[PDB]
């Protein structure tokens, strides 16, 4: 009852819609794999994987919010599940909890056999704990991908972009084909003012996630950073389309605070006719003004 | 703007 699950559900009449959730978030995508996770949610609350891959989907589909409600439940469920101390760690990291970034950096490290045994104003202390205990991981095992992603979610905390970034290439470096770690290069390299190099990580991430939300929305943020409003165009309406798939009544406000940052793009780029009919909600007649559809 | 990781 802390979940504000959707109402409009098919697969709540489903009968295994956790292995459905699982194969759609390769061959269907996001929004409605998240549908499958929020349906076995509701059936089976206990089942912690449930909740898992329902919060990193939500997070992948542009609502962290609703990661976090997810994640927390997995974080009950099993606090030995290190994905989802490492998802709320990025879901905070990005909505600016400090605090819990940090407690979900030290969970996700301390619940690992092989590292247990081990100025930033918001929070001096709890951040030196952390640099602290990561960076004597590090030398316990230089090769850890995931200690270097997680350097690099620590930094970007701190807005050291330059060590994040780094960090954050060592582990694209192990795992060239995981698009989570692509994407948080971008996101790196895009707050960091590198917007070019950014859009570099961005496009790793989309050949091998077409369907990652998340990532066409940071293509269109770094695209309008540098005022190529077509270009930033383009990736929301991709952005746009691929978040709803299905129907939305939260949602709504996600599906409209995207649909008012691409309006509000239409009208700096000096459109007015392609404004007023965002108001209808229709994506497609955007695609097609946008070279995305025929 | 900010992106998000």
């Amino acid at each position: 009852t802390d979940y504000p699950f959707e109402a409009n559900n098919p697969y709540m009449y489903h009968e295994n819609p956790m292995e459905e959730g699982l194969s759609m978030l390769k061959l269907a995508n996001l929004a409605e794999a998240a549908l499958a996770f929020e349906a076995v949610c509701q059936a089976a609350p206990e089942r912690e994987e449930a909740w898992r891959s329902l919060g990193l989907t939500q997070a992948e589909n542009e609502k962290d919010g609703l990661a976090i409600i997810a994640l927390n439940h997995a974080r009950m469920l099993d606090p030995k599940d290190i994905a989802v101390h490492a998802a709320l760690a990025v879901s905070h990291t990005n909505e600016h909890n400090a605090n819990a970034a940090l407690a979900s950096l030290r969970a996700w490290l301390l619940s690992q056999p092989q590292y247990e045994q081990l100025f930033f104003f918001a929070a001096p202390n709890e951040y030196r704990e952390c640099r602290t205990l990561l960076h004597a991981a590090l030398e316990m095992n230089p090769n850890d991908a995931q200690l270097h992603a997680s350097l690099g979610v620590l930094y970007n905390l701190s807005n050291n972009y330059d060590s994040a970034a780094a960090n954050l290439r060592r582990a694209v470096e192990l795992r060239p084909d995981d698009a989570q770690l692509w994407n948080k290069l971008g996101a790196t390299l895009a707050n960091g003012n590198r917007p070019q190099e950014a859009l570099d990580a961005y496009n790793r991430a989309l050949d091998i996630n077409p369907g990652y939300v998340r990532v066409m929305y940071n293509m269109a943020v770094s695209y309008s950073n540098m005022s190529q409003y077509d270009l930033a165009a383009k990736q929301l309406v991709r952005a746009i389309y691929m978040q709803v798939g299905g129907t939305t009544p939260a949602s709504r406000e996600a599906t409209r605070s995207m649909w008012d940052f691409f309006r509000m793009l239409l009208n700096v780029m000096n459109r007015p006719d392609l404004v007023e009919l965002t108001y209808a909600q229709n994506v497609e007649p955007f695609a097609k003004e946008f070279g995305l559809q025929s | 703007e900010l992106a998000k990781l």
